[PDB]
């Protein structure tokens, strides 16, 4: 299908700079503008800019001219956006989106038209170092739910899969918690059949982007 | 500039629902390029109405959108307990650029209520070997989001090492929550049992786990 799939998370400094990519598939991306917006966690959506791929060609508001650099790499159908002077209002969830059809008669640059969107790119920015999480399994206790408890990281998020990807059904992800000590902390779980426990292998996927830790856990019944 | 919507809006099933966005001339009223989105929590934004009155795709009839001077308006008919979602507004600018509104928290009405499934887990082996040792109450499919826990070693309530979320919507329009007791092995052990109790208005459900 038509797909974003944008970076990884990331945890910066102020004053420091991001680069956030945004890798186009199942069309090409000079076909279409390409927008990028934020949203502050909680607050509402932000847009920050529109580029054309092929003239280079980018607007932005005022409130972002001097910061933002907007850039393409057409060999690679990706999309890239650079932030600087990065300030803690800067920390929010960053998508890019398709926008209109670039054509040479009709000018569609400034259409707030987006029918497709990237899953989004939490950057942090903070004083705090980044710390990554302790992975445990959550034994299972016709039906069972088995579990991942992703213990004290910073900063959000951690992605979770299972089986690598293969096991869809069934997950449900807990959002995390914010501990007194400044930390996250989440849990997954997985409801399969009792049957399959014993026979089917299940593992959790974690993955902290912004400490770059990826742990699989083979979650299984209890030592009994 | 910055558009103009209702923060929160409540409506309820059958009757129909409005939500405004007020905007410049130099905005809204100068164009015909009006976009309304709507988003669930945890995804990205979806558009549902283009170009003040046009329907993008995976869209009903529901949903239709209009345009008097500098206000932008979308209507609702019909509702769902689906269409419970944030919804915002959008349009070009004389400056070539794309201004959005603070977004509609709409909120739909006759939701019937729904029991917390919780799910507790004891410390596993590992983090045990870790030296620490931490119970997991995960809650589930509950409405209204409102929603209470109390630990408990053995008979006794406790207060120390909780930590809770607050309940937040899930995809089913439905509330989710967790709870964590962190305690030390030794703590683990000094007790017969440990139990995770959730009230949701007047009815409770509890769990429970022994360390043997």
């Amino acid at each position: 299908q038509v797909q974003l799939v944008q970076s990884g998370a990331e945890l910066k400094k102020p004053g420091a700079s991001v680069k956030v990519s945004c890798k186009a598939s199942g069309y090409t991306l000079s076909d279409y503008y390409v927008h990028w917006l934020r949203q502050a966690p909680g607050q509402g959506l932000e847009w920050v800019a529109w580029i054309n791929p092929t003239s280079g060609r980018t607007i932005s508001p005022r409130k972002f001219q001097g910061r933002v650099t907007m850039t393409t790499d057409t060999s690679m159908n990706v999309a890239y956006m650079e932030l600087r002077g990065l300030r803690s209002d800067d920390t929010a969830v960053y998508f890019c989106a398709r926008g209109g059809w670039i054509s040479l008669y009709v000018d569609y640059s400034y259409y707030p038209n987006f029918d497709s969107w990237g899953q989004g790119t939490l950057v942090s920015v903070s004083g705090a170092s980044t710390k990554g999480p302790s992975v445990f399994p959550l034994a299972p206790s016709g039906t069972a739910a088995l579990g991942c408890l992703v213990k004290d990281y910073f900063p959000e998020p951690v992605t979770v899969s299972w089986n690598s990807g293969a096991l869809t059904s069934g997950v449900h992800t807990f959002p995390a918690v914010l501990q007194s000590s400044g930390l996250y902390s989440l849990s997954s779980v997985v409801t399969v059949p009792s049957s399959s426990l014993g026979t089917q292998t299940y593992i959790c996927n974690v993955n902290h982007k912004p400490s770059n830790t990826k742990v699989d856990k083979r979650v299984e019944p209890k030592s009994c | 500039p910055v558009l103009t919507q209702p923060a929160s809006v409540s409506g309820s099933p059958g009757q129909s629902i409005t939500i405004s966005c007020t905007g410049s001339s130099s905005d809204v009223g100068s164009y015909n390029l009006v976009s309304w989105y709507q988003q669930h929590p945890g995804k990205a934004p979806k558009l549902m109405i283009y170009e003040v009155n046009k329907w993008a795709s995976g869209v009903s009839d529901r949903f239709a959108g209009s345009k008097s001077g500098n206000t932008a308006s979308l209507t609702i008919s019909r509702l769902q307990a689906e269409d419970e979602a944030n919804y915002f507004c959008s349009s070009s600018t004389n400056s070539a650029t794309v201004i959005f509104g603070g977004g509609t928290k709409l909120t739909v009405l006759g939701q019937p209520k729904g029991a917390p499934s919780v799910t507790l887990f004891p410390p596993s082996s590992e983090e045990l070997q870790a030296n620490k040792a931490t119970l997991v109450c995960l809650i589930s499919d509950f409405y209204p989001g409102a929603v209470t826990v109390a630990w408990k070693a053995d008979s006794s309530p406790v207060k120390a090492g909780v930590e809770t979320t607050t309940p937040s919507k899930q995809s089913n329009n439905k509330y989710a929550a967790s709870s964590y007791l962190s305690l030390t092995p030794e703590q683990w052990k000094s007790h017969r049992s440990y139990s995770c109790q959730v009230t949701h208005e007047g009815s409770t459900v509890e769990k429970t786990v022994a360390p043997t």
